[PDB]
């Protein structure tokens, strides 16, 4: 694949299917299986970027809580707390240490995930 | 403080509290539960 010119995970999943069946040694169902795997490997990539920071798994999961804004979402997100549900387990005590969240503020964001978590 | 406290307090009540995972009112109901008392009396 590196010798035909591929470098990419994008070029494999995106480039026209003529192009990789040039390739010696790929058929019809060889392209679609590898096509598809490129395809799988790059949204299991970004999700997990996602969940780990604030771009869009916990920028829509864990920022469901009425409160939280994007840096708040990638802080909880640091300390594994990437989902509503994760937010909705946790403890004032457990968020403390989190800069810029007061106690009043934890127990009104933890309540607020319990709201729509447990009693939705 | 006391026991006679915390039977009058509803489980909704205690989920409002700071610091007041689902984890410690399942621990706090089965305890009560083995005196024979339940929240809200």
């Amino acid at each position: 694949l590196v010798e035909e010119g591929f470098s990419t995970l994008e070029e494999l999943a995106y480039v026209p299917m003529k192009e990789l069946l040039e390739i010696e040694g790929l058929d019809e169902p060889t392209v679609e299986a590898l096509r598809e795997r490129a395809k799988n490997a790059l949204a299991t990539i970004a999700q997990a970027q996602e969940e780990s920071l604030g771009d869009n798994k916990p920028a829509d999961d864990l920022l469901n809580l009425e409160g939280v804004d994007r840096d708040l979402a990638f802080k909880l997100a640091a300390r594994g707390v990437c989902t509503l549900e994760d937010l909705a387990e946790q403890g004032i005590d457990d968020l403390a240490d989190i800069e810029g969240l007061t106690d009043e503020k934890a127990g009104a964001l933890i309540m607020a995930a319990r709201n729509i978590c447990w009693f939705g | 403080h006391y026991i006679g406290d915390l039977v009058q307090r509803t489980e909704v009540e205690l989920l409002k509290t700071p610091n007041l995972g689902k984890k410690s009112l399942t621990e706090i109901k089965d305890v009560l539960a083995s005196r024979g008392l339940s929240l809200g009396m």
